[PDB]
């Protein structure tokens, strides 16, 4: 290759040091995947090898991109990140379009391969610096460090900006209506025609930027068709919210009654004008369990008063910027998950559902991945950010498996929550 | 005796500068032997008379021996090493035994002096400045500067490693066979030859290495297999432990409890069976050292049938990457679980123990899964790859609770091994109240201040009861007031309580737990046929638990 710039200082937040982060121990085959990556790597000059002298370290793993043959190295710096970009959403900050949302559809498109190109300032490469396990730990990892914008740092990304809306401008002109923004690693397109037109737009985009000369390795398929007519597309505008509903019921037993005293007692921690007394006063008694019951005074009159207050999105609710997005995740069970993306209790921003198909072919796991990496991008999409998981699931076992059905470029933040017991019932 | 290999350019902590330490003691008798050393020294290049151009100073000092017939030169650079920048850590974690390969035959070679060889990056030397003082007064005595590794130096252990690993390339790609290790000041080589062969490759090897100034020996002190190495005894067929030994004694303190408890642990990896749940729920107790401490009774019976297990020697296997990893594990009894791995149904290749230490009620089947979970990452990092399990575990009852269960999980491969114990749910709450069940209004408060208390319950068809508590808490008496309409109620009966706690417990569905009052309980919940437990919010509510509570 050839010297197409000359590189950007990148300097990081006052007090930091680069970062030290452990590598997880690796199976034999996503080994061999990785040396095999780097060594073309190594050879296209994109990274370099270093020596004692470079103290840091950050991830590394094997994934297959898209199910390919192939695999992807996906470098975890997630580290580097709070120590570099968290200053340079300040000096380089990409700004979130708040209109992405409302567009008809969104395509997303890998344009990683883009900052391959652009040299990273020498200062700077050590920190970038991972090392590829052996087996057993007995040979000593092989360590390389980046010599060019690596994928996974936020800072290429922001770096790049200058080079892509220049690449951009002259289509965001005649295609003033679609919104393009650009977080990390991909492009989300956004355009309010037609799937057809649309999905043409899109290759009317992909081929603009690939005449340019990024490429768009996303050859996604042709016109044979086994069963894989996928292609990134969602579809905002859809987004909306799942209002949980009491159950209307003709006979209302003891029991009944009883769990759905429980629902709305639980419930008025996000609507305060919630009450039950009336109904509740219809169990004061201690009655059978399996008897059926007579409504009361106003307790037809709660039933349907509160069932409207619970049918309405509750004030109050506002995003601050500030703060982190908190989403938590609840196995409900038959391929059935919920969510909840937040920033304090209670004041849900926004709460879905997730599911996936019949038994044979699924396992947990494979799913929470999928909801999250799902979830993750709705909130991108919506606020130009990732959050924080409260995963529901054995730190380890995740530890061990989350890379095994990852297919996305990026990372979040999580962590292991062992305790839901209303919430499950509540959602 | 030294190289011409290239330096790695080391640096000083960001603010820093050169340690500035000095001490001028006399024993004109060792200032001999320093200067003795010093000469042999220089005149090796090791090190280099300097003068007065900065130089930050350092202790100097002589060391001897009882079979001495010489000196030592033993600086102290705990001042220099507290301004070099970090280096990449040597020793993430140690291989282990139970995942190396099998080979021929094995050598060490003697690489201690090696270090002196290695040359020290020229900008840096100027810190490794110390001064040896002469006799008295006209001279502030003999100074010199180190070339090449300190022997206490930060970054030697680092800079070394990496040199060596550097130089031997050309060999380890022109002898892809033969496996070299090097560890502090060993370098181990492993191959397929007979002993003949070996040699010749190995004395290659030497010469290789010598071209480079890394000298060696050929016939100095030390032994052979077995190998000592990280309290292991290595083979070049199998491997075992470091021979361990449990201390009989009078009375035993914490010291010693620990030091036996970290003992037995160690032979865990090998020795099947070994228990420690005993032993260690004495050391319970955090902060003693010689505080003495009573081996109760089922901690001694412990101690000794790992003396029985112990008394037997016990060797493992290598891995064939050519075959299967098996992986078998059995309950032993109070939250113990053991496990062997092995390709072999005789010899073994590695083994350990899951005990749920976390919490205090947990069931069977999620503990069989921590298990399971425990060795899926074991084998990641010593063989790359998940072993296939056996286990005392039926599909029905597995995917029942995964299926009920609130967390997600994710099983591998598993073949059911029919040998008792077994795991089994031995009870299941039901999901819908039982018609014609008398129902049970159950509750049960406590003096936080005088600790007593009582648990009552309250049903349908009119009956009660209410029982005083003394000593308890409100969690205790929230679950005696359920132990009780068990204990009252029929073969089919319906529970209601105000408290998450006593319910969730329940709910966990726990095969155990020692907590004497869960296990009542959990007991009755296996003596009856149908169980409806029901929640409902404690105060705000229902007036039946109050109607307990007002009486409490
Ligand atoms: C110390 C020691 C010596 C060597 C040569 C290795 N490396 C490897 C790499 C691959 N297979 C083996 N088998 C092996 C190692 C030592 C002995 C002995 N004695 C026998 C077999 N060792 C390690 C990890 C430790």
């Amino acid at each position: 290759p050839i010297s197409p710039i000359e590189t950007v200082p990148v300097k990081l937040k006052p007090g930091m040091d680069g970062p030290k982060v452990k590598q997880w121990p690796l199976t034999e085959e996503k080994i061999k995947a990785l040396v095999e990556i780097c060594t073309e790597m190594e050879k296209e000059g994109k990274i370099s090898k270093i020596g004692p002298e470079n103290p840091y370290n950050t991830p590394v793993f094997a994934i297959k991109k898209k199910d390919s043959t192939k695999w992807r190295k996906l470098v975890d710096f997630r580290e580097l990140n709070k120590r570099t970009q968290d200053f340079w959403e300040v000096q380089l900050g990409i700004p979130h379009p708040a209109g992405l949302k409302k567009k008809k559809s969104v395509t997303v498109l890998d344009v990683g391969d883009a900052y391959f190109s652009v040299p990273l300032d020498e200062d700077f490469r050590k920190y970038t610096a991972f090392t590829i396990p052996s087996i057993n730990n007995e040979t000593p990892g092989i360590r390389y460090q980046y010599n060019v914008l690596p994928q996974g740092w936020k800072g290429s990304p922001a770096i790049f900006q200058s080079s892509m809306t220049k690449i951009l401008e002259p289509f965001k002109k005649q295609n003033p209506d679609i919104v393009i923004y650009q977080y990390m690693d991909d492009l989300y397109v956004g355009s309010d025609l037609e799937i057809g037109q649309h999905r043409t737009k899109i290759e009317e985009l992909r081929q603009h930027l690939l005449r340019w000369g990024l490429t768009t390795p996303d050859k996604k398929h042709q016109k044979e068709p086994p069963f894989l007519w996928m292609g990134y597309e969602l579809h905002p505008d859809k987004w909306t919210v799942q209002p949980i509903v009491l159950p209307e019921k003709d006979s209302w037993t003891v029991n009944d009654i009883q769990k759905l005293v429980g629902k709305l007692n639980w419930a008025s921690q996000i609507y305060p004008g919630i009450k039950v007394r009336q109904l509740s006063k219809l169990l004061r008694g201690t009655k059978a369990l399996t008897e059926v019951i007579p409504l009361t005074e106003e307790a037809e009159l709660e039933l349907a008063e509160n069932r409207e207050i619970l049918k309405e999105p509750v004030h109050g609710v506002y995003y601050d910027p500030s703060k982190d997005l908190i989403a938590e995740i609840q196995k409900q069970g038959q391929g059935q998950w919920t969510y909840q993306i937040y920033q304090e209790p209670f004041k849900n921003l926004k709460t879905g559902k997730y599911a996936r198909m019949r038994g044979a072919h699924t396992n947990d796991v494979k799913q929470l991945t999928e909801a999250v990496q799902k979830i993750t991008t709705e909130s991108i999409v919506i606020w130009g950010k990732t959050p924080k998981f409260k995963l529901p699931i054995q730190k380890e076992t995740w530890e061990t498996w989350w890379t095994e059905y990852w297919q996305a470029t990026w990372i979040p933040e999580w962590e292991f929550v062992n305790t839901p017991p209303l919430v499950k019932l509540w959602y | 005796p030294i190289s011409p290999i290239e330096t790695v350019p080391v640096k000083l902590k960001p603010g820093m500068d050169g340690p500035k330490v000095k001490q001028w003691p006399l024993t004109e008798e060792k200032i001999k032997a320093l200067v003795e050393i010093c000469t042999e020294m220089e005149k090796e290049g090791k090190i280099s008379k300097i003068g007065p151009e900065n130089p930050y100073n350092t202790p100097v000092f002589a060391i001897k021996k009882k079979d001495s017939t010489k000196w030592r030169k033993l600086v102290d650079f705990r001042e220099l090493n507290k301004r070099t920048q970090d280096f990449w850590e040597v020793q993430l974690g140690i291989p282990h035994p139970a995942g190396l390969k099998k080979k021929k035959s094995v050598t060490v070679l003697d690489v201690g002096d090696a270090y002196f060889s290695v040359p020290l990056d020229e900008d840096f030397r100027k810190y490794t400045a110390f001064t040896i003082p002469s006799i008295n007064n006209e001279t502030p005595g003999i100074r010199y500067q180190y070339n090449v590794l300190p022997q206490g130096w930060k970054g030697s252990p680092a800079i070394f490693q990496s040199s060596m690993t550097k130089i031997l390339e050309p060999f380890k790609k022109q002898n892809p066979d033969i496996v070299i290790y090097q560890y502090m000041d060993d370098l181990y080589v492993g191959s397929d030859l007979e002993i003949g062969q070996h040699r010749t490759k190995i004395e290659e090897l030497r010469q290789h290495l010598l071209r480079w100034g890394l000298t060696t020996p050929d016939k100095k002190h030390q032994k052979e297999p077995p190998f000592l190495w990280m309290g292991y005894e290595l083979h070049p067929d199998k491997w075992t432990v470091q021979p361990i030994v449990l201390p009989e004694k009078d009375s035993w303190t914490v010291n010693d409890i620990q030091k036996l408890v970290g003992k037995l642990n160690w032979a865990s990896q090998i020795y099947p069976g070994i228990k420690v749940r005993q032993l260690s729920k004495l050391l319970r107790g955090t902060k003693a050292l010689t505080e003495v401490i009573p081996l109760t009774e089922e901690a001694e019976l412990e101690l000794a049938e790992n003396r029985e297990i112990l008394k037997e020697p016990v060797h493992g296997v290598y891995y064939d990457p050519s075959k299967d990893l098996i992986a078998e594990i059995q309950k032993q009894g109070q939250g113990q679980w053991t496990y062997q791995i092995y390709q072999e149904p005789f010899k073994n290749l590695k083994t350990g123990k899951y005990a749920r230490m976390r919490g205090a009620h947990t069931n069977d089947v999620k503990q069989l899964t921590e298990a399971v979970q425990k060795i899926t990452t074991e084998s990641i990092v010593i063989w790359g790859k998940t072993p296939k399990f056996k286990l005392p575990i039926q599909k029905e009852t597995w995917e029942t609770w995964w299926t009920e269960y609130w967390q997600a999980t994710w099983i591998p491969e598993w073949e059911f091994v029919n040998t008792p114990p077994l795991v089994k749910l031995w009870y299941q709450l039901e999901k819908e109240p039982i018609v014609g069940a008398e129902t049970f209004y159950v509750d049960g408060a406590a003096n936080r201040e005088t600790k007593l208390g009582k648990a009552g319950y309250v049903t349908n068809k009119g009956r009660q009861k209410v029982v005083p508590l003394t000593n308890t808490t409100n969690q205790k008496t929230e679950l005696q007031a359920i132990y009780l309409a068990l204990q009252d109620s029929g073969l089919e009966v319906n529970i209601v309580t105000d408290s998450q706690y006593a319910l969730g417990i329940i709910q966990a569905q726990p095969d155990k737990s020692e907590s004497e009052l869960v296990n009542q309980i959990i007991e009755q919940l296996i003596k009856k046929e149908k169980v409806y437990l029901a929640w409902v919010p404690a105060h705000k509510g229902i007036g039946g638990n109050e109607q307990v509570d007002k009486l409490v």
